[PDB]
């Protein structure tokens, strides 16, 4: 079966996730407000919740087991290109299929397609985006794989710019592995059907999110009025040629 | 490489 590890290795990951991500979305208040009128009226709020989500997304990187043993360089490399993707992925906690958005507690707080529009970003990237949140939402994962995804999607060896990628590749089988046998030994069938196959396949996915993204904030940042309603970490984190 | 803030919040 599973293993004292693994065991332990989920235990800190979902206690990692907990500390990390607000069910309630109490910090929102903190944001620029909300504006609905691209119009990019909803840009100043959803860079800050970017923002902060980074910073959250970071604060859990750091408690991934194996990840303090990564080089400075290495932990940058891997949150600067993972970072848009697992804040994408953690998000499917807060998304409903009941009206596809994302219900964050409260009226302000709630998200739909034509309110994350409203931030310099098409339907190239919101129409994927979606399609990701209900896919990823059909495999009704468990928290336990929920976490380890956002994890195993973390410490991609492959990512642009790693250095150790034996180590970031060593770091992440021991959370592959713990996911595959989580997998068998605790998701019981039809749902586990080729569920660790479906659960990677969303990371391809992502890698896929990421690339529109990074070519839309590319064209949306080298306007100054644009990249001036942005966050200094938001600049730093998906790069700063403004 | 230049990432003070993300350093910062790194260490
Ligand atoms: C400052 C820069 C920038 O480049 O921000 C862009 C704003 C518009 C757009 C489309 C892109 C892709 C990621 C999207 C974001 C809108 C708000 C979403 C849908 C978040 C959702 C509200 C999270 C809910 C949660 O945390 O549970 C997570 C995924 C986010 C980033």
């Amino acid at each position: 079966k599973l293993s004292e590890e693994q065991q332990h290795i989920i235990a800190i990951l979902l206690d990692a996730h907990h500390k990390t991500y607000d069910p309630t979305y109490a910090d929102f208040r903190d944001f620029r407000p909300p504006v609905r009128m691209s119009p990019l009226s909803m840009l100043p709020h959803l860079a800050d919740l970017v923002s902060y989500s980074i910073q959250k997304v970071i604060g859990f990187a750091k408690m991934i087991p194996g990840f303090r043993d990564l080089t400075s360089d290495d932990q940058i490399v891997l949150l600067k290109s993972s970072a848009i993707e697992v804040i994408m992925l953690r998000s499917n906690q807060s998304f409903t299929m009941d009206d596809m958005s994302w219900d964050c507690g409260s009226q302000d707080y709630k998200y739909d397609v034509t309110d994350v529009s409203k931030a310099g970003h098409t339907l190239e990237l919101i129409e994927p985006l979606i399609k990701f949140q209900v896919g990823l939402k059909k495999l009704n994962l468990h928290e336990e794989e929920h976490v380890l995804l956002m994890a195993i999607c973390i410490v991609s060896p492959d990512r642009p710019g790693v250095q150790d990628a034996k180590l970031v590749e060593a770091i992440q089988d021991r959370l592959s592995n713990t996911l595959q046998t989580y997998i068998r030994c605790r998701h019981p069938p039809p749902g586990s059907h080729q569920l660790y196959a479906k659960m990677i396949q969303k990371l391809a996915d992502l890698r896929s999110l990421n690339e529109e993204h990074s070519k839309q904030y590319r064209s949306l940042s080298f306007q100054p009025e644009n990249s001036m309603k942005l966050t200094p970490l938001v600049l730093e984190v998906f790069g700063n040629e403004i | 490489k230049n990432h003070p803030m993300l350093m910062n919040l790194l260490k």
